[PDB]
């Protein structure tokens, strides 16, 4: 529809060319598509709302949640998981995600796609270490939220990673 | 670590405090006095997390994780009355066991000893109903004997029942009391199970409270209800770190690692600025007070809830949590200000310690007036001057032995040598904590391991 | 895989008619029998085959026939269900009013009357083709009512030694009447040793402050009770006549829950029911039904020893907590270290075709357990039984026929009796222990 109906414009305004009309008419496209992708990203994306997710996670801004995870995954931490098939730690993983204050986002269905999107990824760190130090966060991203938030990819800083593992320390 | 906390409502007044409490969170989280939410069930997102307070076993119905018991029916039924639906009929406790025959600390232990089987099984009903588990809030309402035995029963329960879970009790002192001999004796009592088993502490002197509710209210008489409103406002402000958490303390044991220092020291003493949520709220707006004025009240002795008698008072522990748009350039000034103005202790350089909670989306916002309010707990040995009072009201009528054919009967101990010889235990014990109050006010206290290593 | 109902005494009819009720009521049948579903639509997931009968104007005769030496209560009944039971499926033995409150009477008008309950049951067996068993609905207190339960029993295991025979016995309450109702409560219970295949127990002191505690008005009536035993009836054979996938038959369920015919008796738990709101799900359910305070018989035992359990939710559950019920059972109950710890749990549909009960949405569970509780009722009225026998000699007071030409058989008996439930109580706290199976093992 925009393009039909910009495509109708610059046919009605083709006899100017370059003119004040085609610098305005050109404003007013970018403004629209960008308020419109900006609405369409903050709506059917909850952009704002995957930010204060990842701030959350992985800035360790609910601390709630933070400590809950940590009393749920003690055991796992105390023993050496470096030797194991994941699969209970993505079972601990819901489990803690269930128990913290994410049942009311467990329960939205957008913002249980959210919660989903993060992947239950474990990068051991360590040979026979303990399962607090080869525990690790990774994290992928989906269009079209990856052409605008960054993570910890694997050709980056790993900006939110040292963080995480700053404040994992901590 | 952060774990559910069941509510022990113990006495009259503790279940006038419990009942104060439960309103106030209805209020707060939109729950109402009929147990179902106010809030639909569809919007789900919320901020505060009721889960442990609030037993959610319809999606619209959050049953408070409450337990009252009290030797009198009367007020059991009107609370239930009033709250149509929203306690739960099974948690309360009454024993069919009639009106309290006195006022004595022994009525109440005998009456929590005989149906302890019946409490012990709503505890252990009340656990298995949830999973994640911290433990218990007791309102020990000291100025009764009934309720004081009561909880001095439960204490002694609970301490070998679950000994994994941190204790919390609320002591209410009374201003003025009627039988000085009496209430010295049950308070004692009280303060000898206190000190042998319960983890934390927080006294309510009913002075400050009289004070406070004559000066904030425009009614020169002061009611019961409406005072005990200032203690439940006061536990609601206190749970709040738990309710609605903040970033830096988000559970019970976090908040009392850096208040209780020592087993031994397990005493506070609490201050509030003039309140919001309370009946008579509306003079507030004409204070004109910044996040700075906000802490210079809480340090204030005139907020204080507890008789202050400030003589050069000796702080360890200093913590204070602000509600509302708080402002870190103002918590900074008010930091450097208070550091020139509190007394500290040459032994320990721990200094007061903030934190920043969140204010509720659904409670009345108030003008910028008194949009920010700000609680403060410190662990000041002030508190051994009231309980110097009772021992000293002790020391002088215990040569006699006046009022002892009331305490004979009830308890485990029929004669009179029995009960003289476990007021006598009960003076030393409290003696003993005077003591180590006093010590460690020095710096000696500190001193005791660097001399011998 | 038909049942007959057998209501014996007025409480057999009692219950029978409030069973029967419950069942029109469920089914879609009413008190004219008539099918009250219309007949554009023939697919039913129910089975009323195997309790009523569909002749020809779609009217549903309930399987039952009514054997007691009281005309009034059935002459009530029918009133009361007139054009829904059948006048041929009656016996009042044309002897007119009940007489005697001994087993004796009871079971000398059986074996003289025998003749006409054999031809009506063999009529009733006749008129299908497919048949299990028999089911029986008496109280061990009433005398004529054991007298007629025993002969049938007797009847039963003589001449058809191939159908499992299942019956429901209401102990009867700390009253007076005990001094002689304990005599045919003992008697009945020898009988059933003798030749019963399943017994399920009721307390009569235990329903009663189970119907006093869930009602408003203290003054409980046997209407209440019967009532109750209706529905704790209806809730253990939900499975049997609302077959789906796994359940659809009695022999399944008696396998799983009597390990060996010497341990043939089965204390029952339904929790919770109205006789409106939900409050309760699967998880409080199963903790309620484990509490003593809503079992049918009275526990009177701090840790009783589970040997076989098994449990039919009604209502939609979810396997979580399903799961967390079915673990904090087990950490909670203690087996033997000889039998296994079984816990089966059976998910009963709901009928479409039946009202709403009050507390809608709230879903409810009922259990059926092995334990020894059932064993400690057994004990007391064995004691009281052995105190008022050694103690007073009145029984040979009261006899008829065989009995009463010479007492010192009625005493005889009464020994062989006390006897066999001696071996059974030994057998069962032996059972108990690990040193049961020691043979084998
Ligand atoms: N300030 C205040 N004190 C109360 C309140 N309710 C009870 N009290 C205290 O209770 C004392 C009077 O005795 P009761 O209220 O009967 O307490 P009790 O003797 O232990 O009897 P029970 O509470 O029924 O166990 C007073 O001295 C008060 O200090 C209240 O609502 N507010
Ligand atoms: N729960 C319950 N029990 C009943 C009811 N009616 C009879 N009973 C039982 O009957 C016993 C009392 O004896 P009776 O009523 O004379 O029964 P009976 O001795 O067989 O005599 P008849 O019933 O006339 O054949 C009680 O112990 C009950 O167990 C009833 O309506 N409800």
């Amino acid at each position: 529809e925009f393009s039909k109906k910009y495509h109708v414009l610059y046919q009605s305004n083709s006899y100017r060319g370059i003119s004040t009309n085609f610098f305005e008419i050109i404003n007013d496209q970018y403004s629209e598509i960008v308020n419109h992708t900006n609405q369409i990203l903050n709506q059917k994306f909850h952009y704002r709302d995957v930010v204060f997710a990842l701030k959350n996670i992985l800035l360790m801004g609910k601390s709630d949640f933070m400590d809950a995870l940590i009393e749920k995954a003690n055991d796992i931490l105390a023993t050496p998981s470096d030797s194991l098939p994941n699969y209970k730690l993505t079972r601990v993983l819901q489990e803690a995600v269930q128990l913290s204050s994410l049942r009311h986002l467990m329960n939205s269905p957008r913002n249980s796609s959210v919660i989903n999107g993060l992947d239950a990824r474990v990068l051991d760190l360590g040979h026979g270490s303990v399962g607090w130090d080869v525990f690790t966060l990774d994290y992928i991203l989906y269009p079209p939220l990856s052409l605008v938030l960054n993570v910890n990819r694997p050709f980056g800083r790993k900006e939110y990673l040292r963080i995480f593992n700053f404040l994992w320390r901590f | 670590m952060g774990g559910e906390i069941i509510t022990l409502q113990a006495g009259q007044c503790g279940n006038h405090v419990g009942k104060f409490l439960w309103s106030q969170l209805a209020k707060e989280h939109a729950i109402g006095t009929d147990g179902l939410s106010q809030l639909p069930d569809s919007s789900t997102e919320r901020d505060d997390d009721t889960k442990p307070f609030f037993r959610e076993n319809s999606r619209n119905k959050f049953t408070p994780r409450a337990i009252m018991m009290d030797s009198e029916p009367s007020v059991i039924a009107d609370v239930e009355n009033t709250f149509r639906g929203f306690f739960d009929p099974r948690n309360t406790w009454v024993a069919s066991d009639g009106a309290s025959a006195g006022n004595s600390w022994a009525n109440g232990y005998d009456i929590g000893t005989r149906n302890q089987d019946d409490i012990l099984n709503k505890i252990d009903k009340e656990i298995d109903s949830t999973d994640n588990f911290e433990g218990f809030q007791l309102l020990h309402s000291v100025a009764g004997g009934t309720g004081s035995g009561l909880g001095s029963n439960l204490l002694e329960a609970l301490c070998d029942r679950y000994p994994k879970k941190i204790l919390t009790t609320y002591s209410v002192f009374p201003a003025r009391s009627s039988e000085v001999v009496v209430q010295s004796y049950n308070t004692i009592l009280a303060l000898r199970r206190l000190i042998e088993d319960s983890d934390a502490t927080v006294v309510f002197d009913n002075a400050s409270l009289l004070n406070i509710s004559g000066k904030v209210f425009r009614n020169p008489n002061i009611d019961l209800q409406h005072t005990n409103q200032l203690i439940s406002t006061i536990i609601s402000s206190v749970t709040n770190s738990i309710r609605f958490p903040s970033y830096m303390y988000s559970s019970m044991s976090s908040i009392y690692s850096t208040l209780i220092p020592s087993p031994e020291l397990h005493f506070l003493s609490p201050s509030f600025t003039p309140f919001t949520s309370d009946y008579i709220h509306d003079d507030i707006a004409h204070k004109g007070h910044s996040s700075y004025d906000v802490m210079l009240d809480l340090l204030d002795p005139s907020n204080s809830l507890v008789s202050t008698a400030m003589n050069n008072p000796t702080y360890f522990n200093v913590y204070n949590t602000i509600i509302g748009n708080v402002e870190p350039r103002q918590i900074s000034r008010a930091m450097t200000k208070l550091q020139q103005r509190i007394k500290f202790p040459s032994w320990s350089s721990s200094a007061m310690h903030v934190n920043i909670g969140r204010r509720s989306p659904y409670l009345p916002l108030q003008p910028n007036e008194n949009e920010v309010s700000g609680m403060m707990l410190s662990n000041m040995s002030t508190v051994v001057n009231v309980f110097e009072n009772a021992c000293n009201t002790f020391d002088k009528v215990f040569a006699k032995g006046a009022f002892l054919n009331n305490y004979n009967v009830g308890d485990l101990f029929q004669s009179m040598q029995n009960v003289q010889d476990e007021f006598a235990e009960s003076r030393e014990v409290v003696q003993s904590l005077m003591e180590d109050y006093v010590a460690a006010e020095q710096d000696s206290y500190l001193d005791d391991v660097l001399v011998d290593d």
